[PDB]
Formats: C-alpha cells, sequence, structure tokens
C-alpha cells in the first residue's frame, strides 16, 4: 500500500487506517522501519508512506 | 538452415514493417543483430558437422562466417550499409584456424598416432596440406 | 657504523659518540642514471624520520659490476615459434629477482583476499605504495658477498618452454674487481666489498638480442632461435604503480533524531 498523509494525522492513526485493506494493520513501529522514518513524527504532510506486510 | 529471431517477435515492434517508416525501427533492429550472429553461428556449426570431422579434409574454414539473413529479407534491407564491413570482421576465422590442427591432433589419435610437432622451417600453409593428407 | 671510526673527538682526552649509523645505499638502474635528483630526495626524507638520539654520519652508494653469466637454455619440443619472445622476456625476470633481491609489494585488498588478517597488512610503518609482507633478506654490505647460484636451476626449469639449462659459467669479466671463486663449487662467486652485481646492464639491446651469445636458447635439437629487443618487451610483465588511499568509514544518512 502506499497512502498519502494529510495535515496532523499521527502516525499512530494512520498505522489504524492501513487495517481496511492490510489484514490487520502494520504496527505504528513497523511502519516507521519501513519507510526508514527518522522520528515517530517526522514525516511531512505532503510525504508518501509505504504500508508492506 | 536459420530462421531469424526478428521474425517471431510480435508484429507492432515492427521488425517485419516497411522500412524506417517510424525512427524506432532502426535502433531495434541493430540491438537483435549482436544475438542474432551469435545464434547463427550456432546453426552453421551443426552443418559443418560432416565437414569438420571427415577424414579428408581439405580447408583452413572453421566454425564460420556466414550472414543470418536471406538477401531479399528486410532484416538485410536495414544493414545493408554496413554489410560489406560486418562479412569482412566475419572472416576473422582464417586467423582461428589453428584449432584445426587441434582436430588433426585428435582425429589421429584414433590411429594411435599424434600429430607432428611444429617446427621453426614449417612453410606453415605448405605444412598443413602435408597434415592433412597424413589423416 | 664501524666502531673504528664512531665520531670520535678530543675537545679534553678521547670520547666516542655513542649513536650514529650508516647506510648503505644500493641504487636501481633508473637512478645510477640520475645519482642527483635521489639525492636530494632522500635528504628530505631522514630528516622526517630522524629517531630520538640517532642520525645518519655516511652514506654509501654502490658500484655495479656486469656479471656476465653464460648460461644455455635448451628448449620444449612442442614450444611455437611466436612464444619464444615470451621465453627470453621470462629467463630474464626469472634470473633477475634471484641476482638482485628486489622488494614485491601488491595492494591491500590482495591481501584481504588471502588468509592473514588486518593486524598483519599494516604492521610496519606507513607505505604509501604497496605493502611489504616478506623481505628479501638483504645481506650486510659490512663484508663481501657470496652469490650462490645452485639454487637458480629450479627458478630456470620452472618456465613452460624451458626442458634444462646446459650451461652456467662468466666469462672472465670477474677479473676486474677479483671475484673469486669460493672453495670448490662451481656455482658461487664472492663480489669484493663495495660492488652489487648488474648481471646485464642495458640488457636486451646490449646483451640478449644481438645473438653474441650471453643467453644461447637451443630449439629442436639445434635451430637456435633469437630475438629482438622491443619483441620481449611485449611480453614482459610490466608493473603497476599502485598507491594507497586511506581507509574511512563513508557516512551514512543523517537522521533528524534531534
Amino acid at each position: 500500500i502506499a497512502l498519502r498523509i494529510q495535515d496532523g494525522v499521527s502516525l499512530a492513526l494512520m498505522a489504524a487506517s492501513t487495517a481496511s485493506t492490510l489484514s490487520g494493520g502494520v504496527d505504528y513501529l513497523t511502519l516507521a522501519w519501513q519507510n526508514g522514518l527518522d522520528n515517530l513524527n517526522g514525516f511531512v504532510p505532503g510525504e508518501i508512506l509505504q504500508a508492506t506486510r | 538452415s536459420y530462421y531469424p529471431v526478428s521474425d517471431t517477435l510480435p508484429p507492432c515492434y515492427g521488425l517485419q514493417h516497411s522500412l524506417s517508416e517510424s525512427e524506432h525501427l532502426l535502433p531495434l533492429h541493430q540491438f537483435m543483430l549482436p544475438f542474432e550472429q551469435l545464434l547463427a553461428c550456432g546453426c552453421q556449426q551443426i552443418a559443418m558437422l560432416p565437414r569438420l570431422l571427415a577424414f579428408q579434409r581439405e580447408g583452413y574454414e572453421v566454425w564460420g562466417d556466414q550472414w543470418p539473413f536471406k538477401s531479399g529479407s528486410v532484416n538485410d534491407d536495414a544493414h545493408q550499409d554496413y554489410a560489406p564491413a560486418l562479412k569482412d570482421l566475419l572472416g576473422q576465422i582464417a586467423l582461428d584456424s589453428d584449432h584445426e590442427l587441434d582436430i588433426i591432433n585428435y582425429l589421429l589419435g584414433y590411429f594411435g598416432t599424434q600429430r607432428a610437432p611444429r617446427t621453426f622451417t614449417t612453410q606453415l600453409d605448405d605444412f598443413r596440406a602435408v597434415q592433412q593428407g597424413y589423416l | 657504523e664501524p666502531e673504528k671510526q664512531r665520531y670520535t673527538y678530543w675537545y679534553a682526552k678521547e670520547f666516542t659518540l655513542r649513536g650514529n649509523y650508516w647506510l648503505y645505499l644500493e641504487p636501481t638502474r633508473w637512478t645510477q642514471g640520475n645519482i642527483a635528483a635521489a639525492t636530494r630526495q632522500l635528504t628530505e626524507f631522514l630528516t622526517k624520520n630522524r629517531n630520538i638520539g640517532e642520525s645518519v654520519s655516511n652514506i654509501i652508494w654502490l658500484q655495479p659490476v656486469d656479471l656476465p653469466l653464460l648460461l644455455d637454455v635448451e628448449l620444449d619440443d612442442d614450444v611455437g615459434a611466436q612464444d619464444v619472445p615470451g621465453i627470453f622476456a621470462a629467463v630474464y625476470s626469472t634470473a633477475e629477482q634471484y641476482l638482485m633481491p628486489g622488494a614485491q609489494r601488491y595492494r591491500t585488498e590482495v591481501l584481504q583476499n588471502a588468509g592473514m588478517s588486518n593486524d598483519q597488512i599494516f604492521e610496519g610503518p606507513l607505505l604509501e605504495h604497496g605493502w611489504i609482507p616478506e623481505l628479501p633478506a638483504a645481506r650486510d654490505y659490512t663484508q663481501r658477498l657470496t652469490l650462490n647460484l645452485s639454487r637458480l636451476v629450479n627458478s630456470l626449469l620452472e618456465i613452460e618452454g624451458i626442458k634444462h639449462v646446459n650451461r652456467l659459467r662468466l666469462d672472465d669479466s670477474f677479473d676486474k674487481t677479483a671475484i673469486e671463486p669460493v672453495k670448490g663449487d662451481t656455482w658461487s662467486w664472492s663480489i669484493k666489498e663495495g660492488y652489487y652485481p648488474r648481471l646485464w646492464g642495458e640488457d636486451p639491446l646490449n646483451q640478449l638480442a644481438q645473438q653474441n651469445g650471453p643467453l644461447r636458447v637451443i630449439a629442436k635439437g639445434g635451430i637456435s632461435v633469437s630475438v629482438s629487443k622491443e619483441q620481449i618487451q611485449a611480453s614482459l610483465p610490466s608493473q603497476s604503480l599502485i598507491q594507497n588511499e586511506p581507509v574511512i568509514l563513508a557516512y551514512g544518512q543523517h537522521r533528524d533524531v534531534g
């Protein structure tokens, strides 16, 4: 999955939206590890995240 | 007989199309040329096998230098500007005629004798036909 | 340095300086062309490596003696005629590295392919060009030096076209410095105090190519073929000048953890 962030949804909130179409969503740590996040809140709202399983 | 690999591709790539109707036809049709001559060497060398393993050998000529495309074909028309130059570097096979002296050493080994050692006073053209009639 | 002249000085009575040595320089074929260029570079180097209580007092340069070395090579039966310039280059190269002790240098990553660790590679001083893990074990230049050539024949027997050698001698070119053959053996010769061997000076054009016979190749019984100067240099192994860059760990991607 590729996801477009929008304005102050957290990583804890965005990793719950992956569970709609990923058969049990990715954890908010393992979502941050796959994208190579420097921080848990280190995403700009324009950035595209990727959620593989 | 050799049938080209550029025939079996789908016709939207344009290899059997009319020549240079679109500009992308010519850089594609030169890309299939090195992988065609590698396969055309494989089809010659099976047809050379009665010549390559005959006991009455008479030739310098080994693996092969024939052009892959028939002269009427559209595949010949693409590289018609450098077909004289490509056939002449295909005549590097005469430089590989030392290999023919290693088969005569192998074919003489059926009858228990090795080939002669190479000397310094050979006159290597006239040396070799003596080695050929010996077999 | 020799103990008899060790910077002894009066003004009161006799006082000898402890701690300054001499070095003997055996220069190569290149630097004997230009002695003055190698002199200014070594005098720069010894101040940068001058130790705590020691210094160089006297520098000794060495003088060549051409060691003529008749040796009659017999070639194999099934060599090609075009491989014979490969033979003349080969019998020259294994003759040099035995008589002239040359240090072998090669790259770090070649040593990393080998079994020895990273502690063994960087053991000596910092070498900008190559690494020298084995020394050529150079003989001292306090005394005169024997050169035993009975070990040479298997180094000469090694190469592919060579089946044996027929002769090993010198044609009276040793009398200029009175090189005496030691007690009974024909192979050894002892060069007098200062000199070092130069076996064939200006080697291929002066000696090997001219068919005067310092080295006589015998091929197929008697045909006895020869070669010119430039033909063997193409089949000669050409060395490569290698420089060793410093080892660093490159940066990773900087992450905004702050």
